[PDB]
């Protein structure tokens, strides 16, 4: 397994050896500089990054079932809660209904607990689902939409 | 408009700016669409209680011909059991823009009443009714009004950025690196040959010197 560590000269993807490396190889994880800004020691832009063999390293034999529809519904909810701070904003955050809140509030946790991961302090992936579940309680079930059935109920229980 | 990288990153970077500002006033410019919708369908309602208001309110005016005939006129003027004339309005940020809750008579503060007249309970009734039916009619039409005002701005806004900005923007861009690439790195590479062309036929010379000593 490779994992290079290719810097991208002026900060962008259009130098030639960042965009071709990445024709060449087949996925892209990120280090956002505003994380870094707003001190969060992993900065990895979560939502910018992406792995195009995530379906084939997650499963049940190996890794947990939840994984890959956990995965998808943190990415939408961060999707959502970066729209939702936008709009809080823009509007002054009184015209922001119950789910505006919550999609707000779980942003805030995200970075605060999640993407923020102490230097020597090791999680499990086991343990990171279970934070990333713990962050997911907040969430009504029925808000959950990305999640399968009976799979939900199943840990949403806690 | 130097074809130099800096000003390609910056125009880029205006570009960015430029359609997250695009997206931002549009989101914003829907929900204050929303919310003129919401308050036209309440000034829609008002609209529809007015005029039946009034026609209620002529009952009252019958009653009290037929009870005590002839008002009191002048400064007295009767007719009034309640409804006393004062309001309590103020400016409300809603959306982001202050609306005046204009809250009138039968609505507003320091209401008052003076018993009842022989038609006094009807002109409670219906002139009373009335007042507090424009009250919310008030409120609602300043509303409104403002509401339109921000959401005619900001459309103008949003389409003038979407018209202009970016369909001005994404030209300097695809200008820019145009001139960068096919100027620079195209002369660039030409010297380069010409120099390796020079230095080539230099080495021929080198050696045909060398085969004729």
């Amino acid at each position: 397994t490779q994992i290079p560590i290719l810097t991208m000269p002026n900060d962008d993807i259009t130098h030639p050896t960042p965009d071709l490396t990445g024709y060449i190889t087949e996925g892209q994880i990120y280090i956002d500089r505003q994380l870094q800004n707003r001190q969060i020691y992993p900065p990895i832009n979560v939502l910018p990054s992406l792995s195009r063999l995530m379906k084939s390293a997650i499963g049940e034999g190996m890794t947990r079932r939840d994984h890959s529809d956990v995965s998808n519904q943190l990415y939408a909810n961060y999707a959502i809660g970066k729209d939702v701070q936008a709009m809080k904003a823009v509007v002054g955050e009184e015209a922001l209904s119950s789910e505006d809140l919550l999609y707000l509030e779980f942003l805030d946790k995200f970075e605060r607990k999640f993407v923020a991961q102490g230097a020597y302090d090791s999680r499990n992936i086991f343990q990171s689902l279970d934070l990333a579940w713990t962050l997911l309680r907040i969430f009504p079930r029925e808000l959950l939409h990305r999640i399968p059935g009976k799979t939900l109920d199943q840990y949403y229980s806690r | 408009v130097v074809p130099t990288v800096t000003m390609l990153g910056v125009m880029k970077s205006r570009l960015v700016g430029a359609t997250r500002g695009h997206a931002l006033l549009k989101k914003k410019s829907d929900a204050l669409t929303v919310q003129f919708r919401q308050i036209l369908k309440n000034i829609v309602t008002t609209k529809e209680s007015m005029g039946e208001v009034m026609k209620d309110s002529s009952f009252a005016l019958i009653e009290a011909k037929y009870v005590a005939g002839e008002n009191i006129k002048h400064i007295v003027l009767e007719n009034v059991q309640n409804a006393s004339i004062k309001v309590r309005s103020r400016q409300e940020n809603i959306a982001g823009v202050k609306i005046p809750k204009f809250e009138y008579f039968t609505d507003g503060e320091t209401k008052n009443d003076l018993t009842g007249l022989a038609r006094g309970g009807q002109q409670v009734q219906q002139c009373r009714a009335a007042y507090v039916k424009a009250i919310e009619l008030l409120v609602e039409l300043a509303s409104l009004q403002t509401s339109f005002l921000t959401l005619d701005e900001a459309i103008k806004t949003t389409n003038r950025r979407v018209n202009a900005l970016e369909n001005v923007v994404k030209p300097r861009l695809e200008n820019t690196i145009t001139y960068i690439k096919g100027e620079l790195d195209e002369l660039e590479r030409e010297d380069f040959f010409r120099l390796k062309k020079i230095q080539g036929y230099k080495k021929r010379e080198i050696e045909r010197q060398l085969a004729s000593s």
